[PDB]
RNA sequence: CGGCCGGGAACUCAAAGGAGACUGCCAGUGAUAAACUGGAGGAAGGUGGGGAUGACGUCAAGUCAUCAUGGCCCUUACGACCAGGGCUACACACGUGCUACAAUGGCGCAUACAAAGAGAAGCGACCUCGCGAGAGCAAGCGGACCUCAUAAAGUGCGUCGUAGUCCGGAUUGGAGUCUGCAACUCGACUCCAUGAAGUCGGAAUCGCUAGUAAUCGUGGAUCAGAAUGCCACGGUGAAUACG
């Protein structure tokens, strides 16, 4: 059966929101086209820079954009000039005045986005799938993350016959809302086609909710 | 004197009861009882708390009532006059529970879902 | 319910005359969710009846049910391929709605002009046995008799 | 002196309660007496998407906003009162209406 | 029908086909896409060819036709029976 | 009783027995009674006769029975002489009014007809 | 959707906002009763003369993001399936799962 | 004589945070039990009602026409622009719905009670004209304020008196309104005129366990206009379950 999208179900309640800025009917489309650029932007131009989530704010008449990212300093550059340069595109597209700010994540092995990306790049490479996944799995629960799910899906090893093979360890409680599950998903283009990857890292279960 | 009161609902009607020692008034909405209630179930189903206890010619009411329709108005006019006869005596409790009036019927009418024509009918299934 | 523990109903009684079999009655009279068409179709066919007879409302009421009462039904039960109509007897309950039923139909099917006034002829023909309902009692009790042997 | 309305606006009800709740603070601070947080009645706007890609009616998903409001009226405005409110600094996702009069 | 206070329709460039008809006595035949255009009564007692999708039909106005449209006089489906 | 050449029902109110006449209706019936002074209510047979002079006038103010029938038969006849879609129509015996002929027609086309 | 459609779509919005002003003056002259007739008559000209793609009811609106026309939401300029993902993905203020 | 206006935080209501319901208590049954049945209290009693939530997998299920993509094919054409036509055909078959066949009703008069929504290239009041769809001027309203917006069924009085009818409205003719560059193919609505079939439906078959079925209206998305569909909201409100 289909099963729900986790961040989509936990919304609210264990999760927040990507974006967090409030508009009226009339500039509700407009903004959320902006954010959808913004975002395509940021993820072309940091794709080599480990860059796990971008949270957009339109505070007032501005913009402000904080990217969550394992290189903090390789998105910076030299003394400021890539933030300088990303700002002021930023506020090219987005017609207001941005601000960038960096936040890093100091444990890419527990974030969803950034292991399935690696295990992308792996099978781009060319690094076989269930060793690559193996790996992930292994690194996440030495790292301490209560459990974690690895799926890959679609013609693996450039076979005829496409295949789901998936690999769990520990506890992944995807119908408990309270749990604080991360999930996220990635695509390698391989010279075979388009191979899915989803990552499920469970990190304990809030028990005050939060929002 | 004292105008005790009782807050009555059913379905999605609200009504607010002011008892007081008196006659044997019943003045809803600014109308006699037949007048808003023409129907006379409607009219026996508000008179069944005062003819329970025998307080039926002995206590003036004074009825509000918003919201849902012609049962559910006499529905929460009932229940009001029982919660007021409640915090005028409160030995009558044990009298109108028996009877039925102190609990809130909390019967809503269940939202339309997905697929269904309404709350639980189907559209009509064929094989071929 | 294969699992059970199904029960009956609690209904109310009917405001003019206080009855449960009164109020069965109009339920089982009403369509469409009108119980104040029903109730006043009931009320003046009451009132005409009581005209009818002079004993009481209900009193007539009732005697026109203790006419129409069935005292056993026929229900299939399959023996060879085939299935036996098999008598068995109707508790007190089910005989009351089968009789309101019985007499609804026959009042829905008659000839006279208004409804009220269907209702009294046939409770007044059910209450001298010269009614549908009457007929149909009658001939679940042949049938029955037909029948005994399975 | 007129009295002064804010209407706030808001995704969140408690991003909008915070927000409430300092300018109420602000403004007891600072001498004035506010009549308000009035909770105002909550838009839900409702969405049903189709969400199988081709065909299947009958699979749809349901979404909402709920836009959360809230009323504070000032009165008697000090002439310090209009200007810190105005500099409260009010936390971002929130859409703040402020009428005179 | 269209609204009589905004009065009846034709295509500018019928109108004007038919001006330099009326005023030439060109009796070469007005081939013609404008099936929305109304028939006026100086159309009267003239050929238009009007579309019909795949042709060009010829239509002989004349005085019973006013206040039809051209696309009433060309008919667009073909359907001679199933059987 | 006889008007516009056509027997009145005897029994009925003057409206719906007004409405017998072929072109009048019910709020035709109601402006001519309204035109005649004459209450809806009463019966055909309780009139005097110069009323019934009074109806024959007002209904002789409209077109009815077989004028309105040849009005109505030449409108149709200009029409399918003209070949116009409408005509083409009316005589293919088709519903002329854009419904749909997939299904649906049978009002138009009379009872089924196997193949 | 195709290229082509997407740039006839910006197209259409193009001209319709470029003729906007001409369009409405025609539209209210041809309206107002108190017009002369021959006014009236010359504004209909006018007006059937204008570029068809100049009339804002052309204009069919398709989803932003892929060019979709139909399952449009005039809140979100999305069509259903880019507004499912999005609100999935926590891209949309406020929006989430609705039961009640 | 209008919460209307001084005025009050009593009450409905609006949201925000909490309390409460757990076989907790009592009795019986039960296997020294899990549990079940009944009773008290209680707004609620045994999952209180409803929703969201769809395990490993099956159907090489559906979608290359949302999108992305491996391959294969076209490149003065399988690409692109335009006008008209078609997707709305019509001997027929099938599926899903609406309206009826009437008196528990039709028509006329008087009068009563909702909820949830939408609104700025928008909702559009009052007033005047038109029988009507609507038109003219035009206040207010980014809306617990203003508009959509009079709920209908119901109740009371009268008539119709079992007819193919004062049932039913299909179909067709004439005259119009609005949207729109433009209603012929091919819109919606209004007025007048006509008034088909239809008198409860064969084998067979479908939905439904309580505020449910049945019945009555209202709103919204899409939308210049165009719902009998879809999605929501409330009003009246059952029969039965032995097994
Ligand atoms: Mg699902
Ligand atoms: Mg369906
Ligand atoms: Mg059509
Ligand atoms: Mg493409
Ligand atoms: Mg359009
Ligand atoms: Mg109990
Ligand atoms: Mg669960
Ligand atoms: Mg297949
Ligand atoms: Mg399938
Ligand atoms: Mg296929
Ligand atoms: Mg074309
Ligand atoms: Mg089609
Ligand atoms: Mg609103
Ligand atoms: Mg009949
Ligand atoms: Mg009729
Ligand atoms: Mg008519
Ligand atoms: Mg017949
Ligand atoms: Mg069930
Ligand atoms: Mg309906
Ligand atoms: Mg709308
Ligand atoms: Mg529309
Ligand atoms: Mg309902």
């Amino acid at each position: 059966g289909q099963k729900v999208h986790p961040n989509g179900i936990r919304l609210g309640i264990v999760k927040p929101w990507n974006s967090t800025w409030f508009a009226n009917t009339k500039e509700f489309a407009d903004n959320l086209d902006s954010d959808f650029k913004v975002r395509q932007y940021l993820t072309k131009e940091l794709a080599k820079a480990s860059v796990s989530r971008i949270v957009i704010e339109r505070p007032a008449k501005s913009i402000r954009v904080t990217i969550h990212t394992a290189r903090p300093g390789i998105v910076i550059g030299k003394k400021g000039e890539d933030v300088e340069k990303l700002r002021k595109v930023v506020a090219d597209i987005a017609g207001v005045p941005a601000q960038i700010n960096i936040a890093e994540v100091r444990k890419p092995e527990l974030d969803a986005k950034l292991v399935a990306d690696s295990i992308t790049s792996q099978l781009e490479r060319r690094v076989m799938f269930r060793r690559a996944m193996k790996r992930a799995v292994q690194n996440a629960m030495r790292l301490g993350a209560k459990g974690i799910k690895v799926e890959v899906s679609g013609r693996l090893g450039g076979a005829e016959i496409a295949r789901t093979e998936w690999y769990r360890e520990g506890r992944v409680p995807l119908h408990t809302l309270r749990a604080d599950i991360d999930y996220n998903t990635s695509e390698a283009h391989t010279t075979y086609g388009v191979i899915g990857v989803k990552v499920w890292i469970f990190k304990g279960e809030i028990l005050g909710g939060m929002a | 004197e004292n105008q005790y009161y009782g807050t009555g609902r059913r379905k999605s009607s609200a009504a607010r009861v002011f008892i007081k020692p008196g006659n044997g008034k019943i003045v809803i909405n600014q109308r006699s009882l037949e007048q808003y209630f023409g129907r006379e179930t409607a009219r026996m189903v508000v008179r069944q708390p005062l003819e329970l206890v025998d307080m039926v010619e002995k206590l003036d009411l004074y009825i509000t009532v918003k919201g849902g329709g012609i049962s559910g108005q006499a529905g929460a006019i009932r229940h009001g006059i029982t919660r007021a006869l409640m915090e005028y005596d409160e030995s009558l409790r044990s009298e109108l529970r028996k009877a039925g009036f102190v609990t809130r019927d909390a019967r809503q009418v269940e939202r339309k879902k997905v697929g269904l024509r309404k709350a639980r009918r189907r559209p009509q299934f064929s094989k071929r | 319910p294969r699992r059970r523990v199904i029960g009956q109903r609690k209904i109310l009684p009917d405001p003019k005359f206080g009855s449960e079999l009164l109020a069965k009655f109009v339920n089982i009279l009403m369509v469409d969710g009108k119980k104040s068409t029903a109730e006043s179709i009931v009320y003046s066919a009451l009132e005409t009846l009581a005209q009818r007879s002079g004993k009481s409302e209900l009193e007539a009421f009732e005697v026109a049910l203790e006419n129409v009462r069935p005292t056993v039904e026929v229900k299939s039960r399959r023996v060879g391929g085939s299935t036996y109509q098999v008598p068995v007897e109707v508790r007190p309950v089910r005989r009351n709605a089968l009789a309101m039923r019985w007499i609804v139909e026959a009042a829905r099917k008659r000839g006279d002009k208004s409804m009220a006034l269907r209702l009294a002829n046939e409770l007044s023909d059910a209450a001298e046995n010269k009614g549908t309902a009457v007929k149909k009692r009658e001939d679940v009790h042949r049938m029955a008799e037909a029948n005994k042997a399975f | 002196n007129q009295r002064i309305r804010i209407r706030l606006k808001a995704f969140d009800h408690r991003l909008i309660d915070q927000a409430t709740a300092e300018i109420v603070e602000t403004a007891k601070r600072t001498g004035a007496q506010v009549r308000g947080p009035i909770p105002l009645p909550t838009r839900k706007e409702r969405f049903t998407v189709l969400i199988s890609p081709h065909v299947n009616k009958d699979a749809r998903d349901q979404y909402e906003i709920r836009t959360h409001l809230r009323l504070v009226d000032i009165v008697e405005p000090t002439e310090k009162t209009v200007d810190a409110l105005m500099r409260l600094d009010l936390a971002a996702g929130v859409d703040v209406q402020i009428s005179l009069g | 029908p269209r609204s009589l206070k905004k009065g009846p329709f034709i295509d500018l460039h019928l109108l004007k086909k038919v001006e330099k008809a009326v005023e030439s006595g060109d009796k070469k035949p007005l081939r013609t896409w404008s099936r929305r255009s109304t028939i006026f009564p100086n159309m009267i007692g003239l050929t238009i060819a009007v579309h019909n999708g795949r042709q060009h039909v010829p239509v002989f106005v004349t005085d019973e036709m006013v206040g039809h449209k051209l696309g009433e006089f060309a008919p667009t489906r073909t359907y001679r029976g199933h059987a | 009783a006889r008007i516009a050449g056509i027997n009145i029902p005897d029994h009925k109110h003057a409206v719906i027995a007004l409405t017998s006449i072929y072109g009048v209706g019910k709020t035709r019936s109601k402006a001519i009674l309204a035109a005649a002074g004459i209450a809806e209510d009463v019966k055909i047979s309780e009139l005097s006769e110069g009323q019934i002079d009074t109806l024959r006038d007002e209904v002789a103010k409209f077109v009815v029975e077989g004028d309105l029938r040849r009005e109505i038969s030449m409108s149709i006849k200009r029409l399918m002489d003209l070949g116009c879609y409408r005509g083409l129509r009316h005589r293919r015996g088709l519903p002329v009014r854009g419904q749909r002929t997939k299904t649906n027609a049978r009002t138009r086309k009379g009872p089924r007809k196997p193949i | 959707a195709k290229q082509s459609m997407k740039a006839r779509e910006v197209k259409r919005v193009a001209l319709a906002d470029k003729y906007f002003a001409k369009r409405a003056e025609l539209k209210a002259i041809i309206s107002d009763v108190n017009a002369s007739d021959e006014d009236r008559w010359n504004a209909v000209l006018k007006l059937q003369t204008l570029p068809r793609d100049s009339s804002p009811s052309r204009q069919r609106n398709r989803c932003r993001q892929t060019g979709r026309p139909h399952g449009f939401l005039r809140k979100f300029g999305l069509s259903r399936i880019k507004v499912r993902e999005a609100a999935m993905r926590g891209e949309i203020p406020g929006l989430k799962k609705a039961s009640w």
